[PDB]
């Protein structure tokens, strides 16, 4: 039972999202699919389900008027189409099976992250944090990107202990940022590089940034 | 569904059991009660099984 | 319609000590539909408890639940260090309307432990790019909880600073927390002084860091 998930989307404020959910068989005369979300930092909410030998999904009502909850047998995927977009709606989204005789959700799909914002997808700017005044500690500020996420490495990975990159926060521009930073032997400063290594795929953005004394 | 040969080993709530049926030791391995679900499906159970009865006459009400 | 009502709110306590978490609900769930799920940082949930007591596929044996009606409680009896989680109750006796408890996060409990406290200075290339920011980093904490107050030509500021903070670290169990002072160049240029002051508890008088321009 595999329940895989179409890609992240970025979508303004208003406008609908129509995320897609591949189940594992053609077996879904058994079982049904339900979507839960998730804002980040926050709880799970249900949104609805449908058990496709029913033709029709139920909603949560908080969704009610905004929701669409499909099922189509040939391919056996599941639709969740949800509208009338705002930022609230920023969240990751789950399919999840359940026996309708029952209603556990024992399996789950990857998620599917939608973003509502009125940003566009841009690249990030990153620049040094660079160590001074036993241990030093240097960085990355990975600033103004969007949307989420953003991975990043040290040293192309050789450099891995003490490295903290923190949870990014949301502007109130509506961009992402954030900083990775490492604790690392301040005899090293001089006689060790350090680059951090930025990888944003919505913007297909890649950068490397010397991180040096001064 | 034909005969049973394993049981359900877990208890379902009344609210999702539309009816039953039984069935019965003779051209059949073993006594069963078969429940219509909620969602189409049926179910085999173990008659001997104490939620099994309790479902039995709740439907029967 | 039904509300699930889960305490604490966060649970502390050290490997090895036993967790017990509470969902309670606003009506009777009515054939024991409840059910438990562990979520840890950045990952999908996962299914622990069905049933209200029935341990879930791959699941350990620490983990178990009980309760009916109303009071359901999850037990990990034995906590290790890779239990830091958040775990959420599900009730599915309503078919048309599946409800979720607001959820329990679980943090392992150690030993207090001072932060490290650095202050960068906004980077020449970032002036360049026309804005400034002053970051303050609290390297290796415990508990969670610190303070961080920013001094702009030593007037204390307001709301002009947002803070990240890292999961409790599976390694160390301590908590990092990044305070990040935003501005734009020219607002960057008007005040000399900028100083990080960090009060947490294993620390006895407040931590001060500074630079000027």
């Amino acid at each position: 039972v595999e329940l895989v998930q179409s890609g992240a989307e970025v979508k303004k404020p208003g406008s609908s999202v129509k995320v897609s959910c591949k189940a594992s068989g053609g077996t879904f005369s058994s079982y049904g699919i339900s979507w839960v979300r998730q804002a980040p930092g926050q709880g799970l909410e249900w949104m609805g389900g449908i058990i496709p030998i029913f033709g029709t999904a139920n909603y949560a009502q908080k969704f009610q008027g905004r929701v669409t909850i499909t099922a189509d047998e040939s391919t056996s995927t599941a639709y969740m189409e949800l509208s009338s977009l705002r930022s609230e709606d920023t969240a990751v989204y789950y399919c999840a099976r359940y026996d309708g005789i029952y209603g556990e959700l024992d399996f789950w799909g990857q998620g599917t992250l939608v973003t509502v914002s009125s940003a566009s997808t841009k690249g990030p700017s990153v620049f040094p944090l660079a160590p001074s005044s036993g241990t030093a500690a240097l960085g990355c500020l990975v600033k103004d990107y969007f949307p989420e996420p953003v991975t990043v490495s040290w040293n192309s990975g050789a450099l891995t202990s003490g490295v903290h990159t923190f949870p990014a926060v949301l502007q109130s521009s509506g961009l992402y940022s954030l900083s990775s930073v490492v604790t690392v032997p301040s005899s090293s400063l001089g006689t060790q590089t350090y680059i951090c290594n930025v990888n944003h795929k919505p913007s297909n953005t890649k950068v490397d940034k010397k991180v040096e004394p001064k | 569904v034909t005969c049973c040969y394993n049981f359900t080993n877990r208890k379902i709530s009344v609210q999702r059991l539309a009816s039953y049926r039984r069935i019965t030791s003779s051209k059949c391995p073993k006594e069963a009660v078969i429940f219509k679900t909620i969602v189409a499906k049926e179910i085999c159970a173990d008659p001997k099984q104490k939620w099994v009865q309790d479902s039995m006459d709740h439907l029967d009400k | 319609e039904i509300v699930l009502t889960q305490s604490p709110a966060t649970l502390s306590l050290s490997p090895g000590e036993r967790a017990t978490l509470s969902c309670r609900a606003s009506q009777s769930v009515s054939d024991a539909y409840l059910a438990w799920y562990q979520q840890k940082p950045g990952q999908a949930p996962r299914l622990l408890i069905y049933d209200a007591s029935s341990r879930a596929t791959g699941v350990p044996a620490r983990f178990s639940g009980s309760g009916s009606g109303t009071d359901f409680t999850l037990t990990i009896s034995s906590l290790e260090p890779e239990d830091f989680a958040v775990y959420y109750c599900h009730q599915y006796i309503q078919l048309h309307s599946f409800t979720f408890g607001q959820g329990t996060k679980v943090e392992i409990k150690r030993t207090v432990a001072a932060p490290s406290v650095f202050i960068f200075p906004p980077s020449d290339e970032q002036l360049k790019s026309g804005t400034a920011s002053v970051v303050c980093l609290l390297n290796n904490f415990y508990p969670r909880e610190a303070k961080v107050q920013w001094k702009v030509d030593n007037a204390l500021q307001s709301g002009n600073s947002q803070e990240s903070v890292t999961e409790q670290d599976s390694k160390d169990s301590t908590y990092s927390l990044s305070s990040t002072l935003t501005l734009s160049k020219a607002d960057y240029e008007k005040h000399k002084v900028y100083a990080c002051e960090v009060t947490h508890q294993g620390l006895s008088s407040p931590v001060t860091k500074s630079f000027n321009r």
